[PDB]
RNA sequence: ACGGAAACCUUGAUUCUAACGCUACUUCUAAAUAAGCGUUA
């Protein structure tokens, strides 16, 4: 009864995103906080490690029933979905995250932008001396959309657990919507939305009609 | 006859920025903040020259040229009752506008953007400030 | 006369690393993360020099020189109310720029890349940090 | 005075291996995987020394020395809240760095390679894991 | 006009089959592009 179901969505930013990388592709005269970029196209990306880590940390506050000092100390419902290196049962998880790449660069160009990353100028103001220290932070453009792909596998170990894993995936995406993807999101960064969130059985035989109903209705 | 070639642009940037105006204390009058927008536009133009054809990037070079002229005309530093214009000094001593006039395809555009890379690199090398 | 030869470059790195600036605690001011891009560019240039001739490696060598002079001035550490340039100190004490100016063929390019490898090897051998 | 002669290098390796530092459990902190590249380079140098003259082997000896110091400075193990450098310790107690400087012909090179083989044999004989 | 002459230690054989350098990990944490308008008239 092996099957694979692909949750495909559009991560549309509601605010500039700063996931943050190194100076490997930074400009030669830029005192910036660079974002993680594609090596070839030099476009901003959303790495699957960021999505997986943020979603796992968010779902650890809702689906654990016990505070976990480590990802290995996570509950079974999350270990079987995200993986557990200290559990022979759950060493390989059922979720594959994928790097998300910019998918509406043409629309952004037609909207009249000159680059797909902007530089936001902030400062910290001393509260005793009124002395301002400025910073520059690179962000992806607000109306950017990224192709989001998440592959969920079904084997005989998913005999009576698929309807719960589907709910956990929906809850993780929703929690990501009521949170921020990695960055300085406490100052209003990294707000995202999942658009056209649908599930397609890309391998095997499986019925995703009900799941797609809660995807496109509850979201 | 081109002022920028693959064998001289780094040394050309060397000489161009070693001649920039200096204060009586020896510090450069130019700062990276005065040329930040120009550097960003050059970086974006270099990035976009790899994918798209040169005929698509015909407005970007013109915007880059008008930005160069505007920044050279607007940036002023006043010290000791004397006003200098460091971006204009950099533009004339590096022949930025003349090099921009010799941009006709991907190769010349990429050479100019690498020349700007070399200019800011060596500006930072000799004590340029942010 | 050439400063990098097959008999002296390892001892040259030996002598250059020992003279680098240190804090009052005795540890180095330079870190590997400051020279990571330069090491990557040198490694890529050395790898690509084996398979292709030096005639069309000129842009890679010029960009390597540009990145060296940029990272020299970019990286600054402020310790005990005093600014230091560790990458600039390493470049000036290892004669990186003068060794780069001597690159004219594949043999000299590979010698320079091996010298850079020797420099980072001896930097890590003497307790240099990442 | 030559530290490595044809009469005592095996005993030198024996004493060196006996002097290597161990863990709280008596296990060797050095592993063969930490020195695998060094051993491969030593074997290739020994194989090439039989036919090729020492003139073209000097670059290989220099790179071998660079690899020795890099692995001395790179490999570190943290156990019981204390850090150690197994390759650096092996190099110091085995007296390898200045044993490399006396490599002046084929005989000294082969002496050093046999010394390294003896070091590996006695390191494995005393519980050295892979 | 020698215990000597003549005589291949030779023919045929794959150091081969199986095996993911893999499992877990948010480039993260706080931070108003902001403060000062004197003195002469």
């Amino acid at each position: 009864t092996f099957a694979k179901i692909k949750f495909s969505a559009q991560i549309r930013l509601e605010t500039g995103l700063h996931i943050g990388g190194s100076d490997a592709f930074a400009a030669i005269g830029a005192i910036d906080s660079p974002v993680i970029k594609d090596p070839i196209t030099n476009l901003p990306i959303i790495p699957g490690s960021s999505l997986k880590g943020k979603m796992r940390t968010l779902l650890a506050k809702v689906y654990n029933e016990k505070v976990a000092e480590k990802p290995s100390d996570d509950s079974d419902i999350l270990s079987r979905l995200f993986g557990n290196s200290k559990d022979k049962r759950f060493k390989m998880g059922r979720l594959i995250f994928r790097d998300a790449f910019l998918s509406n660069a043409d629309e952004l160009d037609s909207l009249g932008v000159r680059s797909y990353t902007e530089v936001k100028f902030e400062n910290t103001i001393d509260r005793i001396t009124a002395e301002a220290n400025p910073r520059q932070i690179e962000r992806a453009i607000r109306n950017s959309t990224f192709d989001f792909e998440l592959i969920y596998e079904i084997t005989d170990e998913n005999e009576n657990q698929v309807e719960e894993d589907f709910k956990v995936i929906r809850d993780g995406l929703k929690l990501l919507e009521l949170d921020y993807l990695g960055g300085s999101g406490s100052r209003g960064y990294g707000k995202v939305a999942f658009e056209n969130l649908k599930a397609t059985t890309v391998f095997g035989n499986y019925d995703v009609k009900t799941l797609n109903e809660l995807l496109t209705a509850e979201v | 006859m081109a002022i920028l070639t693959d064998e001289n642009y780094v040394d050309k940037a060397e000489r161009a920025i070693s001649l920039l105006e200096k204060d009586n204390k020896g510090n450069y009058l130019l700062t990276t903040s005065q040329i930040r927008k120009l550097l960003s536009l050059c970086s974006s133009l270099y990035d976009r020259s790899k994918e798209r054809k040169f005929d698509e990037l015909i407005n970007d070079v013109s915007y880059l040229r008008v930005q160069f002229v505007y920044q050279s005309g607007r940036n002023s530093v006043r010290v000791n009752r004397q006003t200098f214009f460091p971006v204009k000094d950099l533009v004339e001593k590096g022949q930025i506008l003349e090099a921009l006039k010799e941009i006709k395809d991907r190769e010349t555009l990429q050479r100019f953007c690498r020349y700007m890379e070399a200019l800011v690199a060596y500006f930072k090398f000799y004590g340029g400030k942010d």
